[PDB]
């Protein structure tokens, strides 16, 4: 008897082996006949098209009290920007970035003006001998709200005037007109130093003197806003990776027109026709406006991929051919 | 408004509210779980605040399948038990809800399990002395009417024989109502206790509460309050004299333990929490006999690697009017229940509580079993017969006598198929008397092992 | 041959279908010595089943603000900074269901014997709870365990929880073994209620200490209905830690369903040992032995598993025996003593005994079974209903007289009865005996047919009688199986085959016997 | 014992010439249905007809 | 490209990394010291990834001037050891670096040391026993093939002799190979066993891998998977019979210890590293027979305290399949090898894997000896005479008994000339079942010494 | 100042065991159920005395 | 690559003085000296 | 390679230089001697165990057999033979004899 279930068991081998051997053999094959129809550049107008129309039937980085203080605190810079002017704000920007490298050198002051505390006047006269005869008093009017508030760490004060400073920079773009092309400038950025891992890494040199750093901008690296922001937050970089810093300023700059922004991966050269309803079932999926950060690559032909926020929606010739291959008995 | 969960850590629950939403110290918390076959409603306890309106939760049921921001509401007052006249009959998890029939005692008055002990205007000391009719306890163990009561011992000794057998001793014919806590032991036992009551028909008067092995820490601390609380409104407001009995009241500061490591809190000695003595305090207290109205707690206390230094046994050593210290060697003779009668100790055992006859000889009987425990030490060398004669006479007693501080309880039967005894306390004392005098010195000591007073002690030696 | 092979190919590729629903994406920021912390996956559920580019997967512990602590299930090696790390969307589970019988699979309940996949009935989450105060009832069906020794004096009950806690090399493995084998007898029976059904959890042992229980198995035809969960000695903490809890999901589920259980975990120590390394890397602080407080919630919450359900849950059971390997029989240690107040008893299997050659070695008085006697079939219970106490006596009466000159009649026939029931109760390996033997085998000891019979031949004089009474006065065992009890009219026709019997034989070295 | 290990041996051994000799034989039939199967995977795996 | 180094405290090194060339744990990475009087290429293997494209990392050199900045190159593989035939003959390091002739091997093919055991459906699934034929070993503690022995040595007790011995059984009998893990070898006792495995001509058939004391604790840690990761490729590429010796298998315990807390991971038990019993996992559920061919073991265990519950013992213990242990109590009477016939053991000395007739024998031998070894106090103390005629009938048997476990062996080829012998295990069985009924007693306790079976023993005895 | 008594508003006393730069680690002196986050606390402007 | 001759730069760019930033108990610490 | 187990109870006992001999070893052996202190001493370790076995008997010295007697007041004199003055190192030449 236990011989007759080792033969059993014996043929259970081969007709499962050889199923992986047709498995595999038709799997390959078919990688070679979707691969050769996928060349054809109809073809991936078709698969994205069948991908949108299948789509189309389908501060959170801080602390509470850092948070609350934060959101008042652009309230009350979109109430100052509100009466400014371009020749203001970038020196109002300058100004940000000057007192928060005082801020970040002198730790021992920081540590006492980030100090949560209710009755917070006393850090207001401080801030008040040491400030008002170096800096412009738009400056110390937005500051004395800065200090006024409850941070939940020391880092939290340096961390929201650098970003109101960026925020003050971001607004010329908006008066100019030129908040498309820097946001096309700060993708394009993002992308150089994400593949250039030598320059990145080296200006993320918050170990070494950062006019090293703010040099080297200047000679390799376009809108005078997009270098003013590198710039800047080389400055302050505190230990961020620089091409993930960079990504910070672009999800920041979509920000302030109140939308999110989406990487795409297609074949190459997705067209307006494509992006005018990726965009609007996107925006459908979502619920908000949005902006889509073409990466196109062959590797990943066929098909369409989107990833936005933490979601990923990945329908490619090469990921469902994973999922084929994967499936196989 | 209400608040997000922010972090998890196995049963501890980390949760944020609007800046002036925050709940108080041990709230009741919701939160949902939706998920597949687990999905359920989490009540959560509030422990402490974290500052920036964070609160961190321990969790009354397992977390598995709870999300970060997830919404939480705080229900604005404690972990509320049922409690009332009809209360009594019933099986409730520490949230109070019935496992016999979950729409049970809904409509009750809910008491929340989070109180102040009574002031200390209205504690009395209680000596009144509880017949139980065990020879080794009702002797040298006297328990206390009104007293607290604990059964220490290590693992499979017999601690949850002798509070099965205290139900059987007492809970049968006490005239009061009985609350039983079980407090992180076998769900096994809670079937078979609770079959064995309905058997009994004993379940009638009295209310079990369970928090066994399978349940997270949370429960597994806050069950020992939920039944506290059920025994206090009998106490309070029915104004009955009540029993109860919690086992094991170490798996109370075991699981404060657990969260407290969880929590994050420093380890304290062998890695219990700090607080130790403070949340052992705060249950230990509460169950007291103020002036006219008694609770008579029995308590089994495990002992860890059976290390009677512990500082879980070491702490609630304190809390006990009269403690049964239940021995790995004597259960290894078969000396069963198991109490070492040098270590168990009662503070009403005092010749102006229990009179000069019976303090006499509860004496005399210690003296000699202390003796015999100081030759120890030669006796597992040499044997009996290289000690004097003095000593001789002496441990051919005390042998007698340890033997004979064994008993066919009521319990007993379950295993050895025998039925139980109990022996008065007149003839309790008087066998220790005439023991300790000598009078049976010529008798067996095969003919002292599991027998029920004098009049079977003859018989069993003219077996012999 | 060929027409199913490429139909069942034809239809997998007719069912495959996209799978382009979107799921989080998380990056792994820290990977060392068996754990990682995940970034992202905002909607990530505690104790969620994540998997990694290699195929890895890992429990998902501390869902921290921006991170999630992470425990490494597998091969934490080919874990590091930067993989993009998916949600399976599944709460911690295993694969379930009749398919897994005679398989060996690895805890996530993946096939490691090398055959074909598993066509799971469902899944099921390893933390669901057990079944509470209301759902169970009183153990009252035996496990025969066909070891003389454990079914006269320490009877598993279906839904009992015994530990079988003893040291290295002493024969617990070989009481588990023996005990899945001598289900077989019920197995070949189609009723669920007497087949039972077995799980063998291999926690921490060698691979060929698993690779003999396998073939071992085989031989006895247990492989039938026997899972193996394996865990060896080589795979890294996740996999030691989680082999108990999926041995009993998988058991579980057939527990449910109502069929009868039995869990071999072998063994909760090298479990203990890995939860403690999971632990300390994960930094929570130690308590006694260096394990972590909730140790104990370990055990607890793995054994309560185990239970008999009552007929509102389909009447079905799960039997624990956990092993545990004590250090030189310091039964008083931690991890011991934990388990010893969670099982419904012991087996302590003494070291000593087992060298002396008294095997199985049952060290009576410190083993009992404390359920015990509810499940134990009548006539056993009759026969056996003194020979624990008989035995206790015995050690300590031999462990007195062996220096002394001389003694009394009486108990020097106490002392040759207690060494003939010892030379009656050893049995040798991969031989379990039907109950319908076991109680006749008892009946000789216990009434005193051994008493003309010396210690040198006792286990041949028992081992030649059980063949005869199998071979004529055959309706004694048939009496005893057919109706559970060892009636007046079985004693008698007994009595007069065993007189026969002892005319019939001769010892080694003295006369024939009467 | 032995003859029934002889006659398991002389089993395995026969169906050890047997599935060689089929696994030969069914991989060539197999190597036809591979084309058509593969063809039906390149429609599944595109989502259209190809 | 390649990475930097940016902390260094004692042994371990932090690596900092560009974001795309993040090394996978276990690899090897090689860096530079520039310092003239310690010039190295320092080797580092990668044990976690601290974030933020940091890498943390155990150095196997001294890190005796490394220079923060200094670049770190990634190997792209783990520690890699070279295999092949050209490894017999030579001695290495535990990076597979020659001792003997540096630049030596660099041409062989190389195994990455950190390797899984044998798939599951790979394994054998029975204990073959090896015959080595050994007299005393065949008989009392019958080795496995495929398994672990422990080997508790001492100073001088013919450990080295037995070593040499053994190399010989299977380079001779098997057609096999050896190779030597010197985990934490002493650098003198290493260079003695070196010149002692070339002045007997073994060294041609073994590899040895020392990795010495004067190391971080990284290389006497990997040393034992590098030896292993040797024996590895005899047993799967080549197909050859291997026995890897471990001397000191503790050594390895320890030295994964002080790694654990280099890494500054949290001590388990007595200090132990938490990881502890899955990597003496990784290294013995690894030793182990495939497909016909196996990898045999001696592991020379220390045993802290003479503790053997101490955790590094007892997971060593978990493992190993027979004890091997030598005393000067039978090395000083001249019987090599001088096994102690009662202290050792084996798990195959059962009736189910040797045959009924060797357990029986086996058994006998033991009691012989044992009543012997009782004996000998009074021999010593009241002399010979004191004991009765079926007494010296006995110890006759047993001195002749512990004399014919003593070989003529490969080893003694050296000094003596004569020729070493093997036994059949066949005839080692017969030869002690005629020897302990008695039937050489007429016999000289001189005619039982140094002699190759029973044919010899004759030979032996009727020349005398 | 270092082990000044501290007022809490449910009328319960605690201690000032610790002084940080930004923060006093006080000790509570009676039933701490009635503390919680944001409550106003007053110093008594007195060592700790009975 | 324009990268690779920057960091070259950079690199050419970059005795050593360090400063005692904590000492205590026999222990100090030094901030600065990159080539020690 | 050895060690001198040093103990306060035989510094106490007389036994200076107090070297617990018999758990005290050296791993080199004879190689670390000349030929005539091995010939000399090599019997020395076997006479202090047997010493160290009969040691138990000396409460009984006249009951005890001869044979073993002579080894037991042997052993005593190697006791003391074993017992030496700080800063009176012998030279080789010297405890040759001392030993012989």
């Amino acid at each position: 008897a236990q011989g007759a279930q080792q033969i059993q068991l014996m043929r259970q081998q081969l007709i499962r082996q050889l199923r992986t051997g047709l498995g595999a053999e038709a799997v390959n094959k078919a990688a070679e006949i979707v691969r050769a129809h996928v060349a054809d550049p109809q073809a991936q107008s078709a698969t994205v098209d069948r991908f949108l129309s299948e789509l189309e039937q389908m501060t959170s980085r801080l602390r509470a009290a850092s948070r609350q203080s934060l959101a008042a605190l652009v309230e009350k810079f979109d109430s100052v920007a509100g009466g400014l002017d371009a020749d203001g704000l970038t020196n109002l920007a300058d100004e940000l970035a000057s007192v928060a490298k005082l801020l970040l050198s002198e730790t021992a002051l920081n540590k006492h003006l980030a100090e949560p505390t209710d009755d917070s006047a006393p850090k207001v006269r401080l801030l008040e001998r040491l400030l008002s005869d170096k800096v412009s008093a738009t400056t110390l009017d937005l500051l004395r709200t800065a200090v006024s508030n409850r941070w939940s760490t020391e880092s939290n004060l340096i961390d929201a005037v650098e970003h109101t400073a960026r925020l003050a920079l971001l607004k010329r773009a908006e008066i100019a007109g030129e908040v498309d092309e820097v946001e096309e400038q700060l993708f394009r950025f993002g992308r150089v130093l994400d593949a250039e891992p030598r320059l990145s890494a080296l200006l993320s040199d918050y170990t070494t003197p950062a006019e090293g750093r703010v040099a080297l901008l200047d000679k390799a690296l376009v809108n005078q806003t997009a270098a003013a922001l590198l710039s800047q937050t080389v400055g302050l970089l505190r230990g961020e990776r620089a091409d993930e810093a960079v990504i910070d300023l672009a999800e920041l700059a979509v920000s302030r027109r109140g939308e999110v922004v989406a990487h795409v991966s297609a074949a190459a050269e997705l067209s307006d026709a494509q992006r005018t309803r990726l965009t609007e079932v996107l925006s459908r999926i979502y619920g908000r406006p949005v902006s889509v950060q073409l990466h196109v690559d062959p590797e990943l032909l066929g098909g369409l991929s989107i990833t936005v926020g933490d979601e990923v929606i990945d329908g490619s010739i090469a990921s469902r051919l994973a999922a084929a291959q994967t499936g196989l008995p | 408004t209400a608040g997000r969960v922010v972090r998890i850590t196995g049963p501890v629950v980390d949760v944020e509210f609007p800046r002036g939403s925050v709940p108080e110290l041990f709230n009741a918390l919701h939160a949902e779980i939706t998920f597949g076959a687990l999905a359920k409603t989490l009540t959560l306890e509030v422990a402490q605040h974290l500052g920036d309106s964070l609160v961190r939760c321990i969790s009354m049921q397992p977390t598995d399948g709870l999300v970060r921001g997830v919404e939480v509401t705080d229900t604005g007052a404690s972990i509320s038990v049922p409690v009332g006249d009809g209360v009594k009959g019933h099986v409730f998890n520490a949230l109070g809800d019935c496992l016999d029939d979950p729409g049970y005692g809904k409509d009750f008055e809910h008491w929340s399990i989070h109180r102040k002990p009574p002031a200390f205007s209205d504690l009395e000391p209680r000596t009144e002395m509880l017949e139980t009719g065990l020879k080794v306890v009702d002797l040298l163990t006297p328990y206390v009417r009104g007293g607290k009561i604990a059964l220490f011992g290590g693992a499979g000794v017999g601690k949850t024989v002798l509070i099965q057998e205290m139900i059987n001793r007492i809970a049968r014919n006490f005239g009061g109502t009985s609350v039983f806590a079980g407090v992180g032991e076998r769900t096994r036992e809670g079937n078979d206790l609770w079959v064995e009551l309905a058997d009994a028909n004993v379940l009638k008067d009295t209310a079990l509460v369970f928090g066994q092995m399978d349940e997270p820490p949370g429960t597994r601390m806050r069950v020992a309050l939920s039944a506290l609380t059920m025994a206090e409104f009998f106490r309070d407001e029915q104004g009955q004299d009540v029993l109860l009995f919690i086992d094991n009241i170490f798996r109370f500061t075991q699981a404060g333990s657990e969260v407290s490591t969880l929590l994050g809190r420093m380890p304290s000695a062998v890695g219990y929490q700090p607080t130790l003595a403070d949340e052992m305090g705060e249950l230990q207290e509460r169950i007291t006999s103020t002036r006219g109205r008694s609770i008579t707690s029995m308590q089994a206390v495990y002992v860890p690697a059976d290390d009677y230094t512990d500082p879980a046994p070491a702490t609630t050593f304190a809390h006990l009017d009269a403690t049964t210290e239940l021995s790995r060697a004597v259960f290894s003779k078969g000396i069963f229940p198991a109490v070492d009668p040098l270590a168990s100790s009662s503070t009403i055992l005092d010749p102006a509580i229990v009179g000069d006859e019976h303090y006499r000889v509860a004496q005399e009987v210690i003296r000699i079993l202390q003796r015999y425990k100081d030759l120890q030490d030669i006796i597992a060398i040499l044997g009996i017969d290289e000690l004097s004669e003095e000593d001789k006479q002496l441990v051919n007693r005390a042998r007698r006598i340890e033997r004979f501080l064994s008993q066919n309880m009521m319990a007993a039967e379950q295993f050895t198929g025998q039925p139980g005894s109990t022996v008065p306390l007149k003839e309790t004392i008087e066998a220790f008397d005439k023991l300790t005098k000598g009078e049976f010195d010529h008798l067996p000591e095969q003919a002292f092992f599991l027998i029920g007073g004098l009049d079977d002690l003859a018989k069993k030696a003219e077996s012999l | 041959s060929a027409a199913d092979i490429e139909g069942a190919i034809e239809d997998y590729v007719s069912s495959f279908s996209a799978d382009t629903e979107r799921e989080e994406i998380g990056t792994v920021i820290d990977a060392g010595d068996g754990i990682a912390h995940v970034e992202g996956l905002p909607s990530v559920m505690t104790q969620e089943l994540l998997e990694f580019p290699g195929g890895v997967l890992g429990v998902a512990l501390n869902l921290d603000e921006h991170s999630v602590g992470a425990v490494i299930l597998g091969e934490f090696e080919k874990i590091e900074e930067g993989q993009q790390v998916k949600r399976t969307g599944e709460v911690l589970s295993v694969p379930v269901g009749d398919a897994f019988l005679g398989r060996v699979v690895n805890p996530l309940g993946q096939p490691i014997d090398g055959q074909g996949d598993i066509a799971a009935e469902t899944r099921r989450a390893l933390e669901l709870q057990a079944p509470s105060v209301v759902q169970r009832q009183s153990v009252s069906e035996p496990l025969q365990t066909g070891i003389k020794a454990i079914d006269a004096m320490t009877p598993i009950g279906r839904g009992q929880r015994q530990l079988i806690i003893g040291d290295r090399k002493t024969g617990k493995t070989a009481v588990c073994v023996d005990t899945i084998l001598n289900q077989r007898e019920a197995w070949l029976t189609g009723d669920p209620k007497q087949q039972v059904r077995c799980v063998y959890v291999a926690i921490g042992q060698k691979g060929t200490t698993i690779a003999s229980v396998k073939r071992a198995l085989e031989e006895g035809g247990a492989m039938e209905y026997t899972t193996i969960v394996a865990a060896p000695a080589s795979d890294a903490a996740g996999f030691k830690w989680l082999a108990p809890y999926t041995g009993s999901a998988i058991g579980q589920h057939w527990m449910y369903n109502g069929k009868h259980v039995l869990i071999v975990f072998d063994d909760l120590s090298k479990q203990a040992d890995a939860y403690r390394a999971i632990s300390l890397l994960l930094r929570r602080p130690p308590g006694r032995e260096a394990f972590p407080g909730d140790v104990f919630y370990l055990h607890s919450r793995l054994l309560e598993r185990c239970a008999k359900l009552s007929d509102e849950l389909g009447g079905g059971s799960m039997t624990g025996l956990p092993i545990i390997e004590t250090k030189a029989n310091d039964i008083s240690a931690f991890i011991p003593t934990n388990v010893i107040s969670i099982t419904d008893g012991q087996c302590f299997l003494e070291s000593d005994l087992f060298n002396q050659g008294v095997r199985p070695a049952i060290n009576v008085g410190v083993s009992v079974s404390r359920v015990g006697g509810a499940a134990q079939i009548k006539a056993m219970k009759e026969v056996a209903g003194s020979l624990r106490l008989d035995l206790s006596q015995y050690r300590e009466l031999e462990a007195f007289a062996a220096f002394a000159s001389d003694l009394d009649a009486a108990s020097k026939a106490q002392l040759d009865r207690g060494a003939r029931l010892v030379e009656l109760l050893k049995q040798p390996q991969y031989s379990p005996l039907a109950v319908e033997e076991q109680v006749v085998a008892i009946f000789l000891g216990t009434q005193g047919h051994l008493d003309s019979v010396p210690v040198e031949d006792v286990q041949r004089f028992e081992s030649e009688l059980l063949e005869h009474v199998k071979a004529s006065h055959s309706d004694i065992f048939d009496g005893i199986r057919e109706t559970k009890k060892l009636s007046e009219e079985a004693e008698e026709k007994l009595v007069s085959v065993i007189n026969e019997f002892k005319k019939g034989f001769q010892a080694s070295d003295g006369s024939s016997v009467v | 014992r032995a003859q029934a290990s002889g006659e398991v041996a002389q089993t395995l051994t026969q169906a050890d010439q047997q599935l060689s000799a089929q696994g030969d034989q069914v991989r060539s039939g197999l190597e036809s249905s591979v084309d058509g199967l593969s063809a039906k995977l390149a429609s599944r795996i595109l989502g259209v007809d190809v």
